[PDB]
């Protein structure tokens, strides 16, 4: 586990606009602090829909393809300490569960976003940077920039994955 | 399936 960077190293998108970040995004890159065993099945692209509600939370629905069937994951992101930051969950961690901090590093709303997450699940800590696109196409100059940003947070290139584009389940 | 984000 590479240690998570201090939040002073993680930019926050200026003048974040929640109603423009709304909608469907594909997970087109991920860089995270664990592992990566080459002896596996390739990680398939999935989609996340951020639906902004009048109470300024997002209802966040992911859809993806397993082996044979579609899967869904639904949860709420609530505004954090400043615009572009969120935490997981309406009520803070019930019985035994997951907590997360979310910071939108950069977005232009109609093409891509880079979003930093720190997560605890079953007392285990991890972090990732997720690269989102409004379309599935990922070109080389954006792959290069995502690798550079990931390296700036302490992650080397072997911890960076560009999920395989697929048609099942996600559109 | 949901290997990124939260």
């Amino acid at each position: 586990l590479i240690p998570a960077p201090p939040l002073s190293k993680v930019p926050l998108q200026q003048n974040f606009q929640d109603n423009q970040f709304h909608g469907k995004w594909y997970v087109v890159g991920v860089a995270g602090n664990k592992s990566l065993r080459e002896d596996k099945d390739p990680w398939k692209m999935y989609a996340t829909i951020y639906e902004l509600k009048e109470d300024k939370s997002y209802n966040v629905t992911s859809v993806g393809f397993g082996t044979k069937k579609c899967h869904y994951k639904i949860r709420t992101f609530v505004p954090g300490s400043q615009p572009g930051e969120f935490t997981l969950g309406r009520i803070k961690s019930r019985p035994g569960r997951t907590s997360a901090l979310v910071r939108v590093v950069s977005t232009n709303y109609n093409q891509h976003a880079m979003v930093f997450f720190k997560v605890v699940q079953q007392n285990r800590e991890s972090f990732n940077i997720t690269l989102y696109g409004r379309t599935k196409e990922l070109t080389s100059e954006l792959k290069e920039n995502f690798i550079r940003f990931s390296k700036s947070l302490g992650l080397p290139e072997n911890h960076i994955v560009f999920p395989v584009p697929i048609d099942q389940c996600i559109d | 399936v949901f290997f990124a984000e939260d």
